[PDB]
């Protein structure tokens, strides 16, 4: 079935950067949108973009302005986020969860349709 | 039909002569096509046969 | 290219225009559909294109 | 450009219909009808639970209703039980491939 295996929990220094990935597994990931989220024990939902697996373009959400950068590799299927610049209000949970199907005539990237959801990973900032 | 286009720049060269240009575009980028029903088409143009 | 990718069928081109008074140049630029600009040239120069 | 507004809690007693509204501006909801509610178990990923407000997503039970009214919209559960017991968020598609998630709400049960 649909599947998204992501890494492990991992800290880092202030000022620091980690690596985030999630694999896909059991469909054609390069047929969907991707899309993550971040969310702090006792906070909200904060949205980041989606990233084509097909061109490879990408959209950011606000309040980045580039200390996130995602990229993609479509031969083993996984997708990897670069989170740089960390400092302690990054201190939060991770997840990948895949968007709705891409049409090549139409842009579909705003149907917030998330049914698959990897288990998450842990971001923590020292 | 075709996409989302952001806007049109305004540019004025010298004297007020404003002109328009397609800007920036946001968000992805997809066509510009036209769709036609196939089975309208199909009997729309078997007709023409036998007329 | 564009905030999300790359376009192919659009070509962004930076320009050299007179501003309000006929004194000065400006930079600017604008996107254009590929199939209305030629390459004005004698001889490979894709950096040198005409309306 | 900030997130919609939410209740902080609900609770219900066992049997009771329970209605939970969430509030942004026209440029969100009042636009578009890209609209969706999710639940999450704590210690779990979150559950897609509607969409479009009043359509039922699939592997959903007949329990779950809702609608939207100029700028707002609501979910409404029937027949409250103790599987109910989980956070609540609305999202919404605000144009410009942006999307919002609001602030959330507990549920509690009785
Ligand atoms: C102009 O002409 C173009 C050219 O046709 C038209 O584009 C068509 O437009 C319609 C909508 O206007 C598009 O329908 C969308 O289609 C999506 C495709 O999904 C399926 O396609 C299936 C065929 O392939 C399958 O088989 C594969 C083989 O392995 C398999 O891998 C694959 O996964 C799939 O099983 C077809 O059998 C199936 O029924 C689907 O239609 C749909 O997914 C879209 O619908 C979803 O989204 C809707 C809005 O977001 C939502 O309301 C639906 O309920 C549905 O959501 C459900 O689907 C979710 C998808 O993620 C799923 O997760 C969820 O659980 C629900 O089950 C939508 O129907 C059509 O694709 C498109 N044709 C193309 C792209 O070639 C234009 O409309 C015309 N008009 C204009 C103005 O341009
Ligand atoms: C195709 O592209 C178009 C063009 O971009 C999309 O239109 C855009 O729609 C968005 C919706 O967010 C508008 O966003 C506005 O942002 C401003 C600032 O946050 C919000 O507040 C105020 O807006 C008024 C103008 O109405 C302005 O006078 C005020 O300065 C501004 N701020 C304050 C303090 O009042 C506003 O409420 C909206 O949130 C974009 O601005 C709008 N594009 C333009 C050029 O305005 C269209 O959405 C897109 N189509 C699709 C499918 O998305
Ligand atoms: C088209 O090309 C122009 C020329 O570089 C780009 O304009 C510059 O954009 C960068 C980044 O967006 C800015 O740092 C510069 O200040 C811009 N120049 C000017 C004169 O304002 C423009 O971004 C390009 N646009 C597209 C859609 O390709
Ligand atoms: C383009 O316009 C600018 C405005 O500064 C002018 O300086 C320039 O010479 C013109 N062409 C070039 C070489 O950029």
């Amino acid at each position: 079935q649909v599947q998204l295996v992501q890494s492990g929990a991992e800290v880092k220094k202030p000022g620091a950067s980690v690596k985030v990935s999630c694999k896909a597994s059991g469909y054609t990931f390069t047929g969907y949108y991707m899309h993550w989220v971040r969310q702090a024990p006792g906070q909200g939902l904060e949205w980041m973009g989606w990233i084509n697996p097909n061109s490879g373009g990408t959209n950011y959400a606000q309040k980045f302005q580039g200390r996130v950068t995602m990229t993609r590799d479509t031969s083993i299927s996984t997708a990897y986020m670069e989170l740089s610049r960390l400092r302690s209000d990054d201190t939060a949970v991770y997840y990948c969860a895949r968007g709705g199907w891409i049409s090549l005539y139409y842009d579909s990237s705003g149907y917030p349709n998330f049914d698959y959801w990897g288990q998450g990973t842990l971001v923590t900032v020292s | 039909t075709r996409p989302n286009n952001n806007t049109r720049k305004s540019v004025r060269i010298g004297p007020g002569q404003t002109f328009y240009a397609t800007g920036d575009i946001i968000g992805d980028i997809k066509q510009a096509h036209c769709n036609i029903s196939e089975e309208k088409w199909n009997d729309t143009l078997q007709k023409v046969g036998i007329e | 290219t564009v905030k999300t990718g790359t376009v192919e069928e659009m070509k962004n081109c930076s320009f050299n225009t007179t501003t309000e008074i006929r004194d000065k140049e400006k930079k600017e630029y604008a996107l254009f559909y590929k199939p209305d600009i030629v390459p004005l040239s004698e001889t490979n120069n894709t950096s040198e294109y005409r309306l | 450009q900030s997130a919609l507004t939410q209740p902080a809690s609900v609770s219900g007693s066992p049997g009771q219909s329970i209605t939970i509204s969430c509030t942004g501006t026209s440029s969100d909801v009042g636009s578009y009808n890209l609209v969706s509610w999710y639940q999450q178990h704590p210690g779990k990923a979150p559950k897609l639970m509607i969409y479009e407000v009043s359509k039922r997503p699939s592997g959903v039970s007949n329990r779950f209703s809702g609608s939207k009214s100029g700028n707002t919209a609501s979910l409404t559960i029937s027949g409250l039980q103790a599987e109910d017991e989980a956070d609540y968020y609305c999202c919404s598609y605000a144009g410009s491939s942006t999307v919002i998630f609001g602030g959330g709400t507990k549920l509690t049960v009785l």
